């Protein structure tokens, strides 16, 4: 799952 | 010479009874059977709680008959203020006995003084304590007592059953009902006692509690005697209103009760209460028209809610026609819930105001004049609990109050609604001059009355049996049939509880009645029972009787499935309604009772059924009925097997489909329908007809009923919304016949070829099928089509008419007022970019004419049958009404034209198409089509906000937008905590309740209402009240709505007097352009007010009124100028191309090819090129905002604290969004600018901003670990508890790292540990995964 702008999963 | 006791006597009994009290001595049968009365010498009357006991002076008797004698009772009591004289007679009929007090005569009053005040020394209760009128003795073979109380939850029974033996010890236990059984003969006792008493299971009160027998042990010789008396009864009741007003009212009634006495009527061999309950029929006292109950099979409620006009009269006797059809005539009730005034939860309780925008009360006889000959019934929903501001009956002495003086408030929805004071109500005679002003509109032509909320104590801590019983009688007074909403309400005078036959309200401990006792003596009468639901248990789990299983197509709770009504029906209803044409005789073996719940003496029969539950039901002309459970194991696959024999012929078998919709059965059924749709009455031998039902499918054969037995063949047909189909012969061999059916499918069987039900569709409608309910053959027999296109009718829930290519469906216009204007209207949902249109033609000329290119708003009227979750095509639906505005010819001649010009190959959808009288004249045309001027000041809207339609801001919902309507002083600023006006000019005016912090679009114009032109210049304007300030703001867009496309400008407040809005706006390219109103993401001022003040008070609140549109004249241009202008917007945005979105680009490109395609036509004029560069300056004016928001958004991320107060001095939205939804305070909060989130914050910028995966710019900050930005932003009210699409929590975020301080921050500001995400995880379980041991510590 995606969290930010960026490339950054969770 | 001188006896102390006479005889009265029948063909059937001899009873004796005592000189010196209206007591019996024993009732001696003609076979010699004897049952005792009162052996005792007890001469005990009550009044107002005072035991006086008479003595030989204090009564005279005269014997006036052999069937009759009067008593004569001298009551005085000095010390408690009694001094009466009561006339008691006692009447025998058969083997009946009547005790009715015929007069009471108070010496210490003149009677109540005028307008009901208070009449001192009142006899207000009166009683006869231990009258023992019929006794059983322990002595005696098989004593025996039954009792019902009321019991609304399925798995507690509301029976008792037991032995009387010399151990049994009662005083006063009072019940519903009261059965004695002893030495052969059985008796019940009756009484009209408006008594509450004990009950097992009710939710509410409303006469719930009503218990009329009173059960009482006393010592006779050296047996125990249980003695059955009345409970006592009200005579001149005094009461209080919620103002301390003291008022008596007079008796509903004078007191009666009765016994009957029974041998073994059901020839059983055992004497029971069963004998007592057959007999006790006899005496009992009827609801009101319950007679024509079992004819019931298709209830179903048309709703009508805010203005909306959903379900008019008209189109309701259209849907009676249809489910005729499909029914093969089965008669019908359907309840009018929106009757009156603007619909459901409007104009309360003003009963008289039928809804003027269904067709008020001319419509709503027709529609009942003409159901009545197809058997459906019609029936309103009222209200005596709640009252709205807006209706005229709202009065200061209406208002309920509190202690401390204030209003008893109820529900805000579209409208503050105000309890109604119940004792004022029914004492000062308002209620029932109300429903004198309904009778004078409707007449004879109602069927029933449906009272609402009755029980719950809104209206009064009372509302008990006394209180529902006045209700009741004067709703029958006016020949209406009584119906309630509560299963355990009103068990008097109800035929119907809607949380009873409505079975998914409530759960197990709030449904119908839960009684053997009862529904052995009422099944037949009322739809007031349990019926199929497993869920529930006990006595939902298969019920031998069936029960009413209530579904709905017309709007209510957003219900239009016809299909499943249909299905319903068939597996639940017609089987019910066939049972309720006999009465239960027999009723042994029944699980539910045992005597762990006081059943012990419960009516058992291991020689029935294998010890399995049987009831036996029979008729007047000597039907049986014998209905069996399989097993009484409810772990046993045959508990829920059911065979049903007529005249000890299999009917029905299996197990019908779980009532719950949870799994589907096996039942299947050939059912004879002997009676009329009517009274009832068994119809002819031709006319009779079997109806038959098969749940799997398949082939099934069946023994035919007795006067079929010798036929050779019989017609089946298929039974569809057109009626009869398929007919085929089915040979009959032996009297029996063999059946193939489909799943699910309704067939009806005749002896001979059987007519089709003659149904002209749209009756006073002006049209033939309205709503396009002929089938395919509607389009040849009552509409012609015309063209190279295809007209077809579609959709198997709803029919609708869908137009492909060059095709005219049109009809022509009856019945028509000539020189009168008339408003007609039709839904429209047009998928083509090519026009579709509505026309109204008087030969070959046009009297008026609309059309609506590609439809832009989707439909959002939860009650409406074309609402965006229906599915009209691609899982959506964009219907809204279109109108024309016309004068009927002198000529007579009128044609209406449902058209579609493209050869596009997309759909159009059109339905219901409405004629209707009206007087709205406020639009004015140009030279050429176009629109001049429009005016609305809402007083003569045909239906809905008109030229606005309700947008998506609550989803598909009973939406809290509608026409407000007057009523000073109380729907005006200063009654009471109001600070808002409900009307600004006028009558009418458009109201918005409490529908802030949206974020989203109102309601808005769409261009098939209000038509601005490409490049055109119009000026709006309208008057308006504001709760707040910039809590709503005036949306301006072009196509379908989109977040980000739209320009806003916020309202500023105008509570409690009027402001003035107006603004110019500019047609887009597309012809697509509106205007609406936006709820902003602003909270509202809500002045320190609290509690109901804060909804009562309007500050969350939008009215609009006064509302004009008008073309305005712009600086004319030359083709220079425009060209120069094209030039000027190239110059800026072509480079632009990388900056902007993909679909802001195509916007740009798009609207620059149609100003140049006006610019460069040949023979273009001033005209085209003022419009083609007043559609480049607004282009400018877009583009220059879109720049400034982009520039926002990079100056927030890239970290420029100059940058972002310059964008935001100069215009940049502060809550502008990017393609994946983050706001500029997501992009701050995410990188690490805390001086940049103070400054939007400052500005304004939403905290609780959603992004497209649910995520807030605190679960930015908790994820990165910006424990500065995670303070500030909890500070400014960011929800700490805030889940995004997994249901992930910021706490959830910080635990994945080891954000140990913003775990602290978060669970300081209220951050929930219990909190789990889609996979069941806390920030607990988050942690531990992660390897961080340190934050699992905590907790
Ligand atoms: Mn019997
Ligand atoms: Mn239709
Ligand atoms: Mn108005
Ligand atoms: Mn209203």
């Amino acid at each position: 799952i995606h969290i930010g702008p960026g490339r950054a999963f969770y | 010479s001188m006896v102390a006791c006479e005889t009265l006597k029948t063909k059937k009994m001899e009873v004796q009874i005592k000189k010196n009290f209206p007591s019996v001595l024993q009732y001696t049968m003609t076979d010699g059977k004897v049952m005792y009365g009162q052996s005792k010498d007890v001469r005990t009357v009550e009044i107002n709680g005072t035991n006086i006991e008479l003595g030989d002076d204090d009564v005279t008797f005269k014997k006036v008959s052999d069937t009759e004698a009067t008593y004569t009772l001298k009551v005085k009591d000095e010390a408690k203020k009694i001094d009466a004289v009561i006339t008691v007679q006692i009447t025998v009929k058969a083997n009946q006995l009547h005790l009715n007090v015929t007069k009471i005569k108070n010496n210490l009053s003149e009677g109540i003084p005028e307008g009901n005040g208070v009449e001192e020394n009142a006899i207000q209760t009166l009683s006869f304590p231990n009258q023992s009128l019929v006794s059983v003795r322990s002595s005696q073979e098989n004593a025996q007592f039954t009792g019902a109380r009321m019991s609304s939850n399925t798995q507690k029974p509301g029976d008792t059953n037991f032995a009387v033996t010399e151990d049994t010890n009662v005083t006063d236990s009072d019940y519903t009902y009261g059965f004695i059984s002893g030495a052969g003969l059985s008796a019940g006792l009756w009484s009209n006692s408006e008594h509450d008493g004990t009950y097992v299971a009710a939710p509410v009160r409303g006469g719930s509690q009503n218990t009329r027998v009173y059960a009482t042990t006393q010592q006779t010789g050296d047996a125990t005697s249980l003695g059955l008396a009345s409970a006592p009864w009200y005579y001149h009741r005094t009461v209080t209103d919620s103002k301390g007003k003291k008022y008596t009212v007079a008796e509903t009634a004078l007191p009666q009760m009765a016994v009957a006495i029974a041998g073994d009527e059901n020839e059983d061999g055992a004497v029971n209460w069963q004998d007592g309950a057959i007999a006790y029929r006899d005496i009992m006292n009827n609801p009101y028209k319950s007679e024509e109950v079992p004819e019931l099979v298709a209830w179903r409620i048309a709703m009508n809610f805010g203005s909306q006009a959903q379900n008019p009269f008209l189109t309701t006797l259209d849907n009676v026609k249809k489910v005729a059809l499909n029914t093969d005539g089965l008669g019908q009730s359907v309840l009018l819930k929106g009757y009156g005034n603007e619909g459901h939860d409007s104009g309360h309780p003003d009963y008289g105001d039928i809804g003027q925008r269904l067709g008020g009360a001319d419509d709503m006889n027709t529609m009942m004049e003409e159901g009545s000959k197809y058997g459906a019934r019609f029936g309103v929903h009222v209200n005596a609990s709640e009252m709205y501001p807006e209706a005229k009956a709202f009065s200061e002495d209406m208002v309920r109050r509190n202690s401390a003086g204030g209003l008893s408030y109820g529900w805000n929805w579209l409208d503050q609604g105000v309890g109604i004071d119940g004792i004022y109500d029914l004492a000062s005679g308002s209620r029932v001059s109300r429903f004198a002003d309904l009778s004078k509109e409707v007449g004879d032509n109602m069927d029933f009355i449906y009272l609402d909320v009755w029980g719950n104590l809104t209206s009064s801590g009372s509302e008990d049996s006394w209180e529902t019983r006045k209700m009741s009688k004067m709703i029958n007074d006016n020949g209406w049939r009584m119906t309630t909403e509560w299963g355990s309400g009103n068990e008097y005078d109800s035929t119907f509880q809607h949380w009873a036959a409505d079975l998914t309200y409530g759960g197990y401990t709030s449904k119908g009645e839960n009684s053997e006792v009862m529904r052995f003596l009422r099944n037949h009468q009322k739809d007031s029972w349990v019926g199929d639901y497993p869920q529930y248990g006990g006595a939902a789990n298969a019920p031998l009787l069936g029960g009413y299983n209530m579904k709905d197509f017309e709007g209510w709770q957003g219900r239009n499935d016809y299909a499943a009504y249909i299905k319903n029906l068939y597996t639940h209803d017609v089987s019910t309604k066939f049972i309720q044409h006999f009465k239960v005789t027999r009723w042994v073996n029944n699980p539910l009772l045992t005597a762990d719940n006081g059943n012990a003496a419960a009516v058992s029969d291991p020689n029935t059924n294998n010890g399995n539950e049987q009831i036996t039901l029979k008729d007047s002309n000597g039907n049986v009925v014998v209905v069996s459970r399989g097993s009484n194991d409810t772990s046993s696959a045959a508990y829920r097997q059911r065979t049903i024999t007529f005249n000890g012929v299999k009917v029905a078998s299996g197990v019908v489909s779980a009532g719950d919709g949870s799994a589907t059965g096996d039942e299947s059924y050939l059912l004879p329908w002997m009676w009329d749709s009517f009274t009832g009455k068994l119809v002819k031998d031709s006319e009779q007809k079997l109806y038959h039902w098969n749940t799997k499918g398949g082939t099934t054969t069946w023994t035919l009923p007795d006067s079929w037995k010798n036929l050779s063949s019989v017609k089946v047909y298929q039974l569809t919304d057109q009626g009869k189909t398929n007919e085929q012969t089915v040979a009959v061999s032996g009297g029996k016949v063999t059946l193939t059916a489909d799943a699910e499918t309704p067939y009806v069987v005749y002896k001979g070829e059987a007519k089709q039900i003659q149904v002209n569709w749209s009756e006073g409608m002006h049209v033939v099928d309205a709503g396009f309910n002929g089938g395919s053959n509607t389009l040849t027999d009552n509409w012609t089509v015309s063209g190279s296109g295809k007209a077809e009718v579609e959709g198997d829930n709803n029919a609708m008419l869908r137009l492909t290519g060059k095709v005219d469906v049109s009809q022509r216009l009856t019945d028509l007022k000539a020189g009168q204007k008339y408003a007609l209207y039709v839904g429209v949902d047009n998928r083509s970019t090519g026009d579709a249109s509505v026309t109204v033609t008087s030969g070959g000329k046009v009297l008026a004419t609309n059309s609506t290119g590609k439809s832009i708003a989707k439909n959002y009227i939860k009650a409406y049958g074309h609402n965006t979750n229906s599915n009209t095509e691609n899982g959506s639906s964009y219907f809204q009404n279109m109108y024309v505005f016309f004068t009927a010819p002198e000529n007579g001649d009128a044609t209406v034209t449902l058209s579609h010009k493209s050869t596009d190959g997309a759909h159009t959808y059109f339905d219901d198409v409405r004629i209707v009288e009206n007087q709205y004249s406020g639009i004015t045309y140009e030279k050429d089509g176009t629109l001049k001027s429009l005016t609305n000041g809402f007083e003569n809207n045909a239906q809905g906000i008109w030229p606005f339609v309700v947008s998506g801001s609550e989803g598909v919902e009973d939406n809290r937008i509608h026409l407000s309507e007057l009523h000073a002083p109380f729907t005006r600023a200063g009654w009471d905590v109001k600070k808002m006006d409900d009307v600004l000019d006028g009558t009418w005016s458009v109201k918005v309740n409490g529908l802030t912090q949206k974020g989203t679009l109102v309601y808005q114009t769409i261009p098939q209402n209000v038509k601005f032109e490409a490049g055109a210049k119009y000026k709006v304007s309208f008057d308006y009240q504001s709760g707040s300030d910039d809590i709503y703001a005036i949306a301006v867009g072009q196509g379908e709505y989109s977040a980000g496309s739209v320009k806003l400008t916020n309202l500023k407040k105008a509570l409690g007097e009027t402001g003035k809005a107006e603004f110019e706006l500019t047609g887009g390219v597309n012809g697509d352009s509106w205007f609406g109103i936006y709820s902003t993401a602003t909270a509202p001022d809500l002045q320190g007010s609290t509690g109901n003040a804060q909804d009562f008070g309007g500050y969350k609140d939008f009215v609009l009124d006064n509302l004009k549109i008008e073309r305005i004249e712009s600086q004319t241009r030359t083709k220079a100028e425009a060209q120069d202008k094209v030039k000027e917007i190239r110059g800026k945005y072509d480079s632009k191309r990388a900056e902007l979105s993909d679909a802001a680009w195509q916007q740009y490109q798009d609207t620059l090819v149609k100003a140049r395609v006006l610019i460069n036509k040949n023979g273009a004029t001033a005209e085209d090129f003022t419009k083609a560069y007043d559609i480049l300056v607004a282009l400018d004016e877009y583009m220059k905002l879109k720049d400034l928001d982009r520039k926002l958004l990079e100056a927030a991320r890239a970290g420029q604290d100059d940058e972002v107060r310059i964008l935001l001095a100069n215009g940049a939205d502060v809550n502008t969004a990017d393609e994946t939804g983050f706001t500029p305070l997501h992009l701050a909060a995410w990188e690490g600018h805390l001086g940049i989130v103070e400054v939007l914050l400052k500005n304004g910028a939403d905290v609780n901003a959603n992004d497209e995966r649910g995520h807030t710019p605190l679960h930015l900050a908790a994820y990165t670990g910006h424990l500065e930005i995670v303070e500030v932003l909890l500070k400014n009210g960011a929800g700490v508890n805030a889940t995004d699409v997994i249901g992930t929590a910021p706490l959830h975020l910080a635990a994945m790292w080891g954000h140990l301080e913003i775990v602290e921050v978060l669970l300081k500001n209220g951050a929930d540990v219990n909190i789990q995400d889609c996979f069941g995880k806390t920030a607990f379980d988050i942690s531990i995964d992660n390897g961080n041991e340190d934050l699992a510590e905590i907790l």
